[PDB]
Formats: C-alpha cells, structure tokens, sequence
C-alpha cells in the first residue's frame, strides 16, 4: 500500500513506462473499435440517423 | 556402413513395421504411421 | 532490493511523479465515461 | 566415403559468445539461452542472447495480440471444443468485412470487426519489427540493407491487406487469416482476374522466386564446394582475396562465361530475393484497378492467340 | 581475356572423357567433350525450336510453343509437325543438361574444388525429366509433358493443376512452396547481412562475422553462422526442387480427385468425426 | 503459508512479474471476449435490446 | 514415505515450478472448455436457460 | 504535476520525439481515413450531394 | 535459495508488498463480481 | 545432490511447496463440492 | 527381487523421473479419453440423461 | 546358460530403455486389437449384459 | 546519478518549457478545428 | 557405474520410490473401487 | 560359420536379427488375424456364440 | 567386452533382469489364466 | 575380433537359436493339432 514506490526500486523506469504506453494504446485502439464494430455504439452511424445523413 | 547409416536403416525397417503393426491395432494408418514415426524417430536419434 | 541503481528518495520522487500522471489519465478517464453514460448508459 | 560439409563431424563447445557491444544498449539484451546439438549439427549450437527494447516490446505485445485475436476467434469458431479446434484448425478462418461496408468500420464483430482489429495489431507489430531491424543494425554500425530488403516484402504484405483494398473501396478484398482460407483467397483472386498466369509481374515475381531459389543453390554449393580453402569466411576473402574467391570465380566464368566476387554475388542475391516481392506487389496493385481480365490483356499485348 | 589471376590455374588434367582432345578454353569458356556435346544439343535444340515456329506460322517468340504429341500417340514417336519435333527438342534439351553437368564436374575437377554445384544442378534435370518423362511415361502418353512455350507452358500448368481442382492443396506442393519461399527470404536475410557488415554506415570500418552473428542474435535470438547459410540455402533449393518432384510424380500416378478431398482423412478420423460444432461438424 | 516469501529467492521478481501480468492480461481478454460472444451476456447488446437501441 | 522432501536435490525448483504452472494452468482451462462446450455443463446457456435471456 | 519535466532526463529527447512524430502522422491519418471511408462524413461526396455536381 | 542473489529480508519485504497489490486486485475483483451477479447471475 | 542443495534446505522448500499443495487442494475440494451440490455428475 | 535399487545405479535419476511422470500422464489421458468415447461410460452424457439436462 | 556375456556387446542402458519401449507397445497394442473385436471389448460386452445403452 | 539520458536538470526543464509550448500550439490549432468541425457537423 | 551414487544412496532414493508408488497404486486402487462399485466392467 | 564374428559386428548382427525376426513374427499373427478361417478370437465367438 | 562391464558385472545384470522377468510373467500368467476362466479363447 | 571370441560367441547364439527353435517347433504342432492347415 504506502510502500508501492520500491517498484522502481527493481523495474528499470525506461522499460515499464514504454510497455506500459504500448499496453494503454493498443488497449485504447482496441475498445474504439469494438465500439465501432457495434451498431448501438458506432457514434458515427448514430449521428448520421440521427441527423438523416447517407 | 557407418554406425549413423546402421542406424538410420534400422529406423525404416522400424517404422515400417510398427507403422503397419498399429495401422492394425488402432484401426487406422495414421495411429500406425504416428506410433512407428516417434519410435523410429527416437530410435535413430540415439546411435553409438 | 535494487537493479536499477535508484536510492529510496529518488524512487519515491519517480513514484510521487507517475503517481500524478496516473491520477490525471484517471480523472480524464471517469469524466469521459462518466459522459458516455450520461449520453448512452451501457447497462 | 567423401566429406561433403553438410553436417559437421565434430562439435566444439566454448564459453557463449555475449556478442559485440558497439553502441547498442546492453541493458536490453538477455543472457544466453542454451546449446542445441541438434542445430549444432547444421550450424551454431548458442542460442541468444536476444535484445528486447522498446520497439522490440512494442512488437512482441502487437504480435502476441494479434494471435491471440485470431487464436480466440478460432476457439469460438470451434464451440470451446479443444476436438474441434484440432480437427478443424486448418479450417478456421478470420474473414474481412462483407463487400456491402465498403471500407467503413461499421462492420459487426462476427462479420469483420474481429478482423479489423486484428488487422491493426498486425500493421502494428510488422512496422515496429522493421523499425527494430533499422536500430539493430544502426547500434552495431552496419549498413541497413536489411531494413530495405525487409521492406520489398512489407511493399508486397501492405499491398495485399491495405493498399489494393482501399484503392479497390472495400476490406472484403484483402486476405483472410486462416491456413486454408488464404488458398482459396489466392485461387479466387487468380479466377476472378483473368489467369494471374497472364500478368506480366506475376510472370516477373515467378522468375525471381525461381531465380532466388537458382542463385542460393548455386551459391549455397559454391561456398561449400570452397570451403576446404576457407571460402564460408566471406568477409575476410572480401578484405583479403584467398584461393576460394578465385577459384570460386574462375569456376563460374569457365562454366556460363562471366563470374562476380566475394561481395557483388551478395548484391546479386539481395536483389534477386527482393524483386521477387518487389513486382509481386505491382502485379497485385495492378489486378483489378487497370486490368480485370489478364488473359484477355495478354491475348491484346502478343502473350496469347487471338 | 583472362581475369588477373587466371593464368596459374588453368592447367592440362581433370577432364572424364577425351583426355587432351578438348581439353582448351574457347574465351572465358572451358570446352571438353561435354562442351562440344553442349553446343550441339543446344544449338539443334535451338534451330528446331525456330523450325517448329516456322511449321507453327508465326515469328512472335511469346506466340511460339512446341506442342508433345497427343495422347492417341502413347509413348509413342510422332510425326515432326504434330509432336516429333518436340520428343527430338527433348532428347536435345536433356543431352544439353546432361553435358552441361559433366561439363561442371570436369571444371570442379580442374580447379580442385568440390562436386556441389553439378550435384545441385542434377536436382533440377531431375525435376525437369519427372515433368517430361517420368510422370508421362507413367501416366502412359507423352501428351501430358508440357510444351515449350513461353507462355503455353503456363497454359499447361495451369490446366494440370485444375484437372485436380485447386493443386494447392497438393501436401507436398504446400512443402515445396514452404522450401521455395524459406530460400527466398533466406537468401535476402543473407545478402542484406554480408552486404551491411562489407558496407557499414560511411566512415566505419569494415565489419566482422561476429558483428553478423551479434546482429540476428540481437534481432531472432539465433545466428546459424556462415557455414551454416550456406548449407541451409543448398538444403532449402534442393528440397524445394525435391517436393516440388514429389508432388508432381504422385499426381495423375496415385491421386487423381481433387486434392481439397485428401484432407478428409483428418477431419474424419474416428475420435472427432462426429462432434458437432466448427467448420466440419 | 507464513513463509512463501522465499519464493522471491528462487525466481526472479522481474520475471515473474513481467510473465504474471502477461497471463492475466490475456485471460481477463479472453473472459470479456467469452461474454461477449454470449447472447445472454454481451452488455452492449443488452442494453442496445433493453433501451431500444438497434 | 516422509522423505519425499529429497525430490528437490535432483530437481531443480526453477524448472519444476515452472513446469507444473504451466501444467496446471494448461489442464484447467481445457477441463473448463470442455464444460463450455458441453451443452448439459454450460453454465451461460443454463443461467440464461433458467432466467429466459435469450 | 508541476515536476514533469524530468520525464526529459529519463527518456532521450531523440527517440520521444520520433516516437511522437510517427504517432501523430499515424493517428492522424487514420483518422481521417476513417472519416472518408464513413459516407456521412466524406466532406467530398457531402459537397457533391450539396452542390449538385455528380 | 540464494538463486537470484536476494536477502532473506529483502524476500520478506517483496512479498509483503507483492501481496498488498495481490489483496487490492482481489478485492476488487470480488466488488465487480458481487456487481455483476446481483445484476445477472450466472447460476 | 544435483541443485546442490542442503539437507534443510530441502526440509523448508519441501514443507512450503506441500504447504501451497495443499492450499491449492482445499480450495479445488470447496469448488468440487460446490459443483456437486449445484449440479452433480454421477 | 531385493536388489532393484541398483537401477538407480544405470539410470540417471532426472530421466527416470520425467520419462514416467510423462508416460504416466499421457497413459491416464489415454484412459479417460477412450472411456469418454464410449457412451455407455461417458460420464457427463450419463448424468445428461439421467437428470433430463438437455 | 551362459547368456549373461549379453551385457559383453550392448549397454545396458540402451537394452532397458528398448526392452520397455518393446513390452509397452506390445501391450498396448494387444490391448487395442481385443478392443477392436466385439467379442473381447469388455466395456461393450458390459453395456450389452447390464443394458446400459 | 541525476538521469539517464545525461541532461542537467535546467536542460530538461528548458526543454520542457519549449516541448510544452509546442504541445499547447498544436492542442489549440485541434481545439479550434474540432469546434468548427462540431459546429459544421456534430456527431453527437 | 554411471550415475556415480553409492549403496546407501541408491538404496534411500528407490526405498522413497517405492513409497511414492504404493501410495499412487492405493490410491489408484481406491478409484476403481469406487468406479467398480458405480459401473462394474465386468 | 564361425567367422561372421571377425567380419561382421556382433551388435549389428544381433540387433537386425532381432528387429527382422520381430517383425516377420507380427506380420504372421496380423495376416492369421486378417484372415477369418484362423482368426482365434473370432472362432470362440463363432463357438460360444459370442456374438 | 565391448561394453566394457566386467565378468561379475555382467553376471548380476543378467540375475536381476532374469528376476525381473519371472515377476513379470508370473503377473502376465496369474492375467492370462483370469482371462481364461472369464472367457476361454479355445 | 579372436578366434576364441567368435567362437564362444557362436556356441552361445545356436544354443540361443536350439532355444528358440525347440519352442517354435511345439507351438507349431500345438497349432496344427488344433487346426491342421491342409
Ligand atoms: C524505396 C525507398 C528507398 C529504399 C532504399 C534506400 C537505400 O538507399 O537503401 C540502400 C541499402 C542500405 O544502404 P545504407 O545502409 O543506406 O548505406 C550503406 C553504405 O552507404 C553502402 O551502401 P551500398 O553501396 O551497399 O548500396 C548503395 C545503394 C544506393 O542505392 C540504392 O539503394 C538504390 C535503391 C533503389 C530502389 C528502387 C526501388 C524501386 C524499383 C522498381 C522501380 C519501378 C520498376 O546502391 C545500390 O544498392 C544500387 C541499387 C541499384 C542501382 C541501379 C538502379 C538502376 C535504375 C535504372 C532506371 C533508371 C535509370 O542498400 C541496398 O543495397 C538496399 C537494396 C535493397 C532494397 C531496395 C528497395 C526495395 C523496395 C522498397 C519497398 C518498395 C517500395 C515501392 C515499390 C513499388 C512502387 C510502385
Ligand atoms: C491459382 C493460384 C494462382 C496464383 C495466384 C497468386 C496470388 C493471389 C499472388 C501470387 C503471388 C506469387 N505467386 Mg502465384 N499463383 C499461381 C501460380 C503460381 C506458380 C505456379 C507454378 O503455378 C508459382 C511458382 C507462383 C508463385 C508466386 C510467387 C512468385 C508470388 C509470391 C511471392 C511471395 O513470396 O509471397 C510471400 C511473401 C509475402 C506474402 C510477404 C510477407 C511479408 C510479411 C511482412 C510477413 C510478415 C510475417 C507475419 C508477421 C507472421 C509472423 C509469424 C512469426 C514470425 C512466426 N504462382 C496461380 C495462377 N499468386 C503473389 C504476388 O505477389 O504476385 C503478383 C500474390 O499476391
Ligand atoms: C524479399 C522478400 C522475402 C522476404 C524478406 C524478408 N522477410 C523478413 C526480412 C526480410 C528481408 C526481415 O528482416 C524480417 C526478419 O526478421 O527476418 C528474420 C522478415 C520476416 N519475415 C517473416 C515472415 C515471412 N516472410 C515471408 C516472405 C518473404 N520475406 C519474401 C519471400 C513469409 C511468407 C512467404 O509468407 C513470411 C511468413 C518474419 C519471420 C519476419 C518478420 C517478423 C515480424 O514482423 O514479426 C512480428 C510478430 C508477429 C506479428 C507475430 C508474433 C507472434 C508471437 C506468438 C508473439 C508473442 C511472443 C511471446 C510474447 C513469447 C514469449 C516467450 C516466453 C513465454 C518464454
Ligand atoms: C535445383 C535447384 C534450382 C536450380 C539449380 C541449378 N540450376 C543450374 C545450376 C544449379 C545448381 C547450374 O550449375 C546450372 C548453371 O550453370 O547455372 C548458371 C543451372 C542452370 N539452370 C538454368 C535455368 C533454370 N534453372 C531453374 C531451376 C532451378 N535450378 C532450381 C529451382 C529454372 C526454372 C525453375 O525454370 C531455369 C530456367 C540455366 C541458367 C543453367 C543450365 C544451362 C544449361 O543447361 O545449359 C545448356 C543448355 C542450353 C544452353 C540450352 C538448351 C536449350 C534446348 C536445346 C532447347 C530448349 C529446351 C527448353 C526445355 C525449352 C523451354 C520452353 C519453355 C518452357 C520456356
Ligand atoms: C561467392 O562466390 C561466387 C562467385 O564468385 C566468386 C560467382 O561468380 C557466382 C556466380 C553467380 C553469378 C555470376 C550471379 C549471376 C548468375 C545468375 C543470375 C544465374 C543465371 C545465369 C544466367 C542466366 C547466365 C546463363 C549463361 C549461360 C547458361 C552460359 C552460356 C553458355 C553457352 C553459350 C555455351 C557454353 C558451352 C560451351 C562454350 C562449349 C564450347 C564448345 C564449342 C564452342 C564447340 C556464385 C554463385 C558464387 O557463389
Ligand atoms: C520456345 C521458347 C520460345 C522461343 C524462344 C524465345 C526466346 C527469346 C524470346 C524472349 C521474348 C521476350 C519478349 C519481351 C517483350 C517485351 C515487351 C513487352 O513488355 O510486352 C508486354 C507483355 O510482355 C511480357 O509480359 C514479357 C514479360 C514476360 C514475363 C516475365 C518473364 C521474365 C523473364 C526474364 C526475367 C529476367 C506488353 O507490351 P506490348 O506493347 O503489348 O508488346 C507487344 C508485343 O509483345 C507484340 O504484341
Ligand atoms: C507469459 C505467459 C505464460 C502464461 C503461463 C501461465 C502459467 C505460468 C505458471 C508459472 C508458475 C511459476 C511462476 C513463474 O515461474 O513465473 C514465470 C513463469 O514463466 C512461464 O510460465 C514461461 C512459460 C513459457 C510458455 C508460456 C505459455 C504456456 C502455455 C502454452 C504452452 C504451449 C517466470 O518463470 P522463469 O523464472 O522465467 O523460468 C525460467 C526457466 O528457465 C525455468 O525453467
Ligand atoms: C526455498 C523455500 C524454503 C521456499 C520457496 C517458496 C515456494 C517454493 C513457494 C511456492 C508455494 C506454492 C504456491 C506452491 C504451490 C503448489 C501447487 C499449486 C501444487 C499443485 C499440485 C497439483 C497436482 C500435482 C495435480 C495433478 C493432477 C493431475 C496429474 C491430473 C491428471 C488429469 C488427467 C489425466 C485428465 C483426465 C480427464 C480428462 C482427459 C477429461
Ligand atoms: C491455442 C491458442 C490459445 C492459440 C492458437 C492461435 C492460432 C491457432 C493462430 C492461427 C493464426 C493463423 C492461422 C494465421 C494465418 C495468417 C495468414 C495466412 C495471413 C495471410 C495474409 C495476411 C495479410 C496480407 C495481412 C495484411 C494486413 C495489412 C497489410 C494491414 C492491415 C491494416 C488494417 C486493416 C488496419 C485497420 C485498422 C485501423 C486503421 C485502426
Ligand atoms: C507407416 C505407414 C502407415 C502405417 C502403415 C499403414 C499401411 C496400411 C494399413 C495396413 C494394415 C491394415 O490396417 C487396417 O486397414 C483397414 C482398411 O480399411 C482399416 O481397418 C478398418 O477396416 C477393417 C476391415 O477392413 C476393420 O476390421 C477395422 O476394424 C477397421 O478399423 C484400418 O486401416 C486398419 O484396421
Ligand atoms: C491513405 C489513407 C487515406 C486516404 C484514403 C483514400 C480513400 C479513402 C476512401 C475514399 C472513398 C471511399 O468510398 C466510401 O466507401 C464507403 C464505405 O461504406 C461507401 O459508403 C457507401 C461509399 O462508396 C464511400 O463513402
Ligand atoms: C525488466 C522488466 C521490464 C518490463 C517491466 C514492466 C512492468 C511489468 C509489466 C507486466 C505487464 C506486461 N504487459 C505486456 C501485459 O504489459
Ligand atoms: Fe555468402
């Protein structure tokens, strides 16, 4: 708990800040689309019925 | 002959009959090729 | 232990850092979805 | 009988090679895996030390990803049911979008979401790996002749996936993910096309694919057909012309004529294995978008009778 | 031519047949009696292919092809115009490869060098003969060799390939094109890495195999080594060439449906034959 | 059970770490993905069915 | 009978922990795919059996 | 916080740099690919409909 | 066992907070599945 | 032996992995009890 | 039938112990995956039918 | 007698190791084939006699 | 030591200031194109 | 003459062998009694 | 014939006698087996009437 | 001998292989005669 | 190999194969008498 910060104690900085960007981009990239893939959620499909576009 | 060449020899003969030996207890060639494939494989990989 | 060759204060200040940096990307995080399930709730 | 230099007689072990510093960060690379006789027999028993830096994580996470979704997508496809999964796994298949989405990403999960997303973490994982070997070869001083051969084959890979179906409008022309799917992927666009046999760089990839296999044969025979004067040292008969250069070259040009040296046979060769994607993917770019009948186009270039 | 460093090495001996009866240098050439036998095969070979393209009615070389006899002649000979004229290019084409490797085994022989690249070359007249007179001869007719054509051949490929629907799924055909596209990468892996280390960034010096071996450790975590490149090209081409005369001598012999029902047997083996579920079920 | 800290003397913390997050990364993945494929269990099309969505 | 502590000079507890890890975790999930898979053991498809989800 | 600028004396200015160029090139166009294969909101076809020039 | 040059201590002080982390994750886990059986369960 | 190991060395290892086994067992006994209850398979 | 210890004495004790831990599995594997083909000891298609599950 | 000169020519180790590779396979494939006929596939014959099909 | 990449701490802050300055430019240039964009064609 | 282990070791390491093999043989026996008394196969 | 021990191996000897006698042993009971005249197992089914 | 082991050697193999073999056909024969009381084959 | 070798080495394989032999040949009467194959 109050003692977390020794994790930089074995953990070289350089490595976990770089594999933990790559994990939170991939994991963005991959919810945005799922969401895309699911019609109740594609915010650009909603607004297009939604605003009666093509 | 060599010792490896012996060997590899002595695989074939192995495999081909223990190919056909359990082609005819499992009821299928591929349990038989599958069975004298790994002891003929095991067999040639350990000469003098 | 030790690998990295960091003392106690200057992994506490590399803790006290990312610490920030993880509470504001939170933060962001619970206002945005916070927004989606007032636009859309998922349940 | 005679020694051929195939499989090495004798096997030598030492101390594992920790590879040369340079200016590549030693930090990132591993400690030596084990010796392997077994490949010790053809080749170098060490294996490793392998180096794992930041592209290399960012390519080991997008490429684990990237069969894991295909692998997941398979155990569905299977019902859970690990029988069905090793009956049917050359049978499995993660397919592109349905023509009607065009290249939107609206498609649903089951009928191309799925493959778009393991689509991105393959982009992902191949440019970061040709990233890794441009600064492999940058931390070591070399020249990267590597990282452009590498990407006359990316040219072919991105033409399949990404470019030829945008130019074409929709992601159902790109290529499944299966074993036995992408067959028949192949087989369908060579129909669809005319005959792929009549496209003038599918003939050209063919002849520098059989021409690479010619080259690496001749090669492959040459340098171990010399190696009794130290001709696999290739480096050092480049510095310091041996009698296995000339001998190798002398064979050559009394045999076909003309011959090359112990550095421009590798110029040779590097060309020889690119251009076989380097016009496969002009010929994929070209099918479909200028010509859509490629026998036809044949029979109106001379290639085949009126 | 001669190169700086000819002269020492061209000396009487290592010829087979005809002792020092051809034993010269026409150039940079090295004659001996399969030189001479090479030229004459090749050169028939040649002018009955352009007197096939006379018979044929035309001049355009990717319009002229040299058809095998039909399949009402067997095995067959064939009149010139119909199908001779292609068994007699054959029997040329096949005394040029010949002797183009015996020719190759006397200069190995000269030089002192190793018998690699006659023993290399006989891997492809090895294929070549399974597609012109091994699977023909078993099949019964010589009709089911291709022609020489430069893009009927091509006609000839595709439509034995269909007459067993897709030949993708031909197994050894999967391993041939499995060798064929492992030795094209290889060789590109191997020409890239000899190249970047003779040629470093400009200004460095030269760098040394260990710099090689430090590069694929770095990247694949293995380096095969020099000796071990150039063994795996030679084993690569040749077990391509190898399977890829496999498949072919087992088509039309021993298989002669579709090559997509040969993989029942997996699907059908008596365990998961009848689970429902996935693509079979 | 009081003395399972010695296992930090046999294996490297970097390691198992590094290895611990990785598995459970990919099993938590692949449970949502399960839910998902699960007509009972996708929560975005619940909800997309409960508030008349799609 | 009580001796079996010996079991660790001869092995060594690195590649043996590894190992039944693996192990372990390998046979677990594919006892619980076949569950899945089963459908009298489905334990999605008889909660939404059972609760009329579907 | 007000202490990240020492982010600068862990990673090497260089590679971040780099690594920022390429990220945003990348988002950036596959944004707007995106946005053009949506037919809602491809601004070239919705000035052709708008303007009447098709 | 002296396998990865560690201390006694340093083990014990690894564990303890390995397992802080351990006891969090958990406790969190078992607020979601608590969440999710009341709002569907799965038995 | 072969790890090098002491004799008590081996005596603690041993005690905490059958210690962890059996933490392991008690719980896979609940679960497979729990399962019977719910839903038995004989 | 006293003297079998002197196995040990030709075989190397880490063989021993994988090759029969191995044999053991895949032998036990091999048992209970013929007696779940066979429906008459297949026991969860037993309890299917015997509960009335499906 | 006479046979122990046996361990004159080959290993011992290399004897074992064939010699249990030999017996298993035997057996199992003694087993497999009494499966495969009716008469002697116990679990068949016990479904039958029990009428548990 | 102080860093890894081997900048002084008022190097680092410097550069900083200027990456900061250069972030807030661009962030104001997408602000005011996602305003214009949302007034043109909202997608919510 | 090979692994190098001397009589007493050799007979301490097969003495606990053999303790691991009759206890996995009662428990395996104790399986198919429990199989046996469930559906006999014979 | 006692030379074959000064020419050729006895280890090769002994092991390719072994394998050869092996298998030509198992190919014998497979081709009885394979035929239903002498198929043991079948004529005590026939006998008992088994099956 | 080629194998190198000595006279004595050789001989206590061959007695505890041989032991081990009446083991194992006296087990292989207590089976058979069980199988032949249960179902004869002749 | 010695003379003597070989020939103690030959003694004790005939009397392996008088062995192997004297039991084939019982098995071989037992099965006829069962079943006589012509
Ligand atoms: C593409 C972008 C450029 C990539 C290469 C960059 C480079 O210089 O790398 C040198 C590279 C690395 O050297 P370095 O580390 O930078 O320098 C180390 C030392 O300086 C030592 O360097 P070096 O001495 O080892 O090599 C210097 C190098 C420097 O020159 C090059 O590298 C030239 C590369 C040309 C690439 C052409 C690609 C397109 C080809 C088809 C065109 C249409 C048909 O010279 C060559 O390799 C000679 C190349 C051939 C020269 C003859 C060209 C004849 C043209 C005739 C027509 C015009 C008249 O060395 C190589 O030899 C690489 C060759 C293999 C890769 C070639 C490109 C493969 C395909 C790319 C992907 C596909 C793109 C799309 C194609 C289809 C479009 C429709
Ligand atoms: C009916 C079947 C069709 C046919 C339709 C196709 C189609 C469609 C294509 C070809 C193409 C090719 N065909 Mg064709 N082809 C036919 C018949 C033939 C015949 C023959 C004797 O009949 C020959 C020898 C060939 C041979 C070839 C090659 C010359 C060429 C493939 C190049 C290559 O190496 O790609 C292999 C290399 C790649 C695909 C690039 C790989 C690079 C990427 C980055 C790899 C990443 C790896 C990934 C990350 C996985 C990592 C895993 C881990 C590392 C383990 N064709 C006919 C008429 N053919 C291709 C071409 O380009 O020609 C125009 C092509 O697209
Ligand atoms: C010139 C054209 C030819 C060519 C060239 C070529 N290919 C190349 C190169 C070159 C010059 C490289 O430099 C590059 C390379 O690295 O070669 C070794 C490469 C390469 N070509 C490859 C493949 C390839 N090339 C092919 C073809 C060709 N390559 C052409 C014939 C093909 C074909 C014919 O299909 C294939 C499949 C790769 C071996 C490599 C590029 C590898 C790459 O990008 O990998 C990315 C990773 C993935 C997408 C998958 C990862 C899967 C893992 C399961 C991830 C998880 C691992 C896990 C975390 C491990 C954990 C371990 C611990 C638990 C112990
Ligand atoms: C076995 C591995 C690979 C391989 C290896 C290999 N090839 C080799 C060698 C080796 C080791 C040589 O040493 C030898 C050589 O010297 O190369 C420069 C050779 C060689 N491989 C060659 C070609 C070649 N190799 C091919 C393939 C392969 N070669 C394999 C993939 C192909 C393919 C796939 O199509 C071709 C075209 C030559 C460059 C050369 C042999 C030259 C030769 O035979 O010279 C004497 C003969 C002539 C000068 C020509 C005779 C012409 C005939 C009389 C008439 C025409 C007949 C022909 C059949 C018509 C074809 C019509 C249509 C089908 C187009
Ligand atoms: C490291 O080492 C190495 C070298 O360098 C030391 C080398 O050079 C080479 C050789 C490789 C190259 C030079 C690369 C280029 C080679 C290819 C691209 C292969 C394809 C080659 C061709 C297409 C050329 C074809 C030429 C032929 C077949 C020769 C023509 C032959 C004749 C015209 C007839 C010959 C017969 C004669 C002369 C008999 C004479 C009788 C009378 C005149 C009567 C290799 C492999 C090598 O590994
Ligand atoms: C018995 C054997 C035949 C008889 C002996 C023949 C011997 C030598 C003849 C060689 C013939 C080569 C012909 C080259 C033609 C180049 C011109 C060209 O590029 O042709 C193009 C198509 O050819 C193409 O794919 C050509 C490309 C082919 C595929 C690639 C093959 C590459 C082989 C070498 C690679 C190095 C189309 O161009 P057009 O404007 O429609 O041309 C019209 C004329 O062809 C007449 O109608
Ligand atoms: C990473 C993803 C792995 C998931 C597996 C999850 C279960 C792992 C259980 C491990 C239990 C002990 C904890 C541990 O040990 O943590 C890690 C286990 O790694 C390992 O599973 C390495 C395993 C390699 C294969 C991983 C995939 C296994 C399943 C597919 C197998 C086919 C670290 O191990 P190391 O110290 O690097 O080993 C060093 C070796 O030299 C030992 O011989
Ligand atoms: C150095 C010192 C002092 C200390 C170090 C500290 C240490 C060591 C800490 C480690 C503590 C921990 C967590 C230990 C954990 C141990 C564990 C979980 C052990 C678990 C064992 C489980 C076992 C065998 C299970 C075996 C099961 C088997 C065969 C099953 C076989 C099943 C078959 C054949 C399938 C049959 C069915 C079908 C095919 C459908
Ligand atoms: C047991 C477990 C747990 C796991 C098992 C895992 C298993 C079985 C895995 C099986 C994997 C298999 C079969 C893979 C077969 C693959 C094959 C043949 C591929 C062939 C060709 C593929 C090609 C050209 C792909 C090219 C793609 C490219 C350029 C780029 C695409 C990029 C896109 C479309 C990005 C799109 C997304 C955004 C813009 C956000
Ligand atoms: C090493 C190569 C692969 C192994 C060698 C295989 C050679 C071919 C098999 C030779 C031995 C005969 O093997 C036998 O063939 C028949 C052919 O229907 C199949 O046997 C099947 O039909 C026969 C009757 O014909 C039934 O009695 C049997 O219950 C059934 O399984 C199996 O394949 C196998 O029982
Ligand atoms: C390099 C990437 C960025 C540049 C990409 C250039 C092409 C981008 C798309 C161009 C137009 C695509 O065409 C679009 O496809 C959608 C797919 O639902 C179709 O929608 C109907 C329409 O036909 C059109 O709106
Ligand atoms: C020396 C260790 C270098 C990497 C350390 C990173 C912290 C642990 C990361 C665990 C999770 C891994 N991953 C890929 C799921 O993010
Ligand atoms: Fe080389």
């Amino acid at each position: 708990m109050s003692k977390f910060y020794k994790i930089w104690m074995i953990f070289d900085p350089r490595r976990v800040f770089v594999a933990q960007g790559v994990f939170l981009f991939l994991l963005a990239v991959m919810i945005h689309l799922i969401l895309l893939s699911t019609p109740s959620y594609n915010w650009l499909e909603i607004s297009a019925a939604k605003y009666n576009r093509v | 002959v060599s010792e490896f060449a012996f060997r590899l020899m002595m695989a074939a003969v192995i495999f081909v009959g223990v190919g056909i030996m359990f082609a005819f207890a499992g009821g299928h060639w591929f349990v038989g090729l599958v069975v004298g494939g790994l002891v003929a494989a095991f067999f040639a990989a350990t000469p003098n | 232990l030790g690998y990295t060759g960091l003392t106690d204060e200057q992994a506490q200040e590399l803790h006290s850092v990312y610490m920030s940096g993880l509470w504001l990307f939170s933060a962001v995080a619970i206002v945005a979805h916070l927004a989606v399930y007032i636009w859309r709730p998922w349940f | 009988a005679e020694y051929q230099n195939i499989f090495s007689q004798v096997q030598v072990r030492g101390p594992a090679d920790l590879g040369m510093t340079e200016d590549v960060n030693l930090a990132n690379r591993s400690g030596v895996g084990p010796f392997s006789t077994l490949l010790g027999w053809f080749g170098n028993a060490q294996l490793g030390p392998i180096y794992l830096g930041s592209l290399g994580v960012l390519s080991l996470f997008s490429g684990l990803m990237w069969f894991f979704t295909i692998g997941i997508w398979f155990w569905y496809q299977a019902g859970w049911n690990p029988a069905v999964f090793l009956r049917d796994l050359f049978f499995f298949s993660l397919e592109p979008p349905a023509p009607e989405y065009g290249l939107s990403f609206a498609a649903p999960l089951k009928e191309g979401g799925l493959w778009l997303i393991a689509s991105f973490f393959m982009f992902v994982a191949v440019w970061s790996w040709w990233g890794r070997t441009y600064l492999r070869a940058q931390a070591l001083g070399m020249g990267k002749h590597t990282a452009w051969a590498f990407l006359s084959a990316i040219w072919l890979w991105m033409v399949l996936g990404f470019i030829r179906p945008i130019l074409m409008g929709s992601w159902s022309e790109a290529v499944p993910y299966g074993i036995f799917s992408h067959l028949d992927w192949t087989n369908n666009f060579s129909l669809v096309h005319g005959n792929l046999f009549y496209n003038p760089f599918h003939g050209l990839s063919i002849a520098f694919l059989y021409g690479s296999a010619l080259l690496f044969a001749m090669h492959g025979a040459t340098i171990l057909a010399v190696s009794r004067f130290g001709g696999e040292r290739e480096l050092e008969q480049i510095a310091d012309r041996g009698t296995a250069a000339e001998r190798a070259a002398l064979f050559w040009r009394w045999t076909m004529g003309f011959n090359a040296t112990m550095e421009g046979i590798h110029r040779w060769a590097i060309w020889m294995a690119v251009l076989v994607t380097l016009t496969g993917g002009i010929g994929i770019l070209l099918s479909g978008t200028v010509v859509d009948n490629w026998y036809v186009w044949g029979q109106n270039h001379g290639m085949a009778p009126l | 031519a001669l190169l700086s460093f000819e002269q020492k090495y061209r000396v009487p001996g290592g010829t087979l047949v005809g002792g020092n009866l051809f034993d010269f240098w026409v150039g940079p050439f090295y004659v001996g009696f399969f030189g001479v036998a090479t030229f004459f095969f090749a050169a028939l070979g040649i002018i009955l292919i352009a007197w096939s393209a006379v018979l044929q009615g035309t001049w355009n070389p990717q319009l002229i092809s040299v058809y095998p006899p039909a399949l009402e002649y067997g095995l067959g000979g064939a009149p010139l115009a119909k199908g001779g004229l292609w068994q007699i290019i054959t029997i040329c084409a096949t005394g040029a490869f010949v002797s183009w490797a015996l020719r190759e085994v006397e200069i190995c022989r000269k030089l002192g060098i190793g018998y690699h690249i006659p023993f290399a070359f006989a891997f492809a007249i090895l294929a070549y003969l399974t597609l012109v007179l091994f699977r023909p001869v078993m099949m019964g007719a010589w009709g089911y060799a291709f022609p020489y054509g430069i893009w009927t051949h091509l006609d000839w490929v595709s439509n034995t390939g269909y007459t067993y629907g897709n030949f993708h799924y031909n197994p050894a055909h999967m391993i041939a094109i499995s060798f064929f596209f492992t030795n094209a990468l290889a060789l590109a892996l191997h020409g890239a890495l000899v190249l970047s280390a003779a040629n470093p960034e400009k200004g460095k010096e030269m760098r040394t195999p260990d710099h090689e071996d430090t590069f694929f450790r770095d990247l694949v975590g293995y380096s095969i080594g020099t000796l071990g490149i150039h063994r795996l090209g030679l084993l690569l081409s040749l077990s391509a060439v190898f399977f890829s005369a496999l498949c072919m001598i087992i088509t039309g012999t021993i298989w002669f449906d579709q090559w997509v029902d040969w993989w029942q047997w997996w699907v059908k083996l008596p365990w998961w034959a009848n689970i429902p579920g996935g693509i079979n079920g």
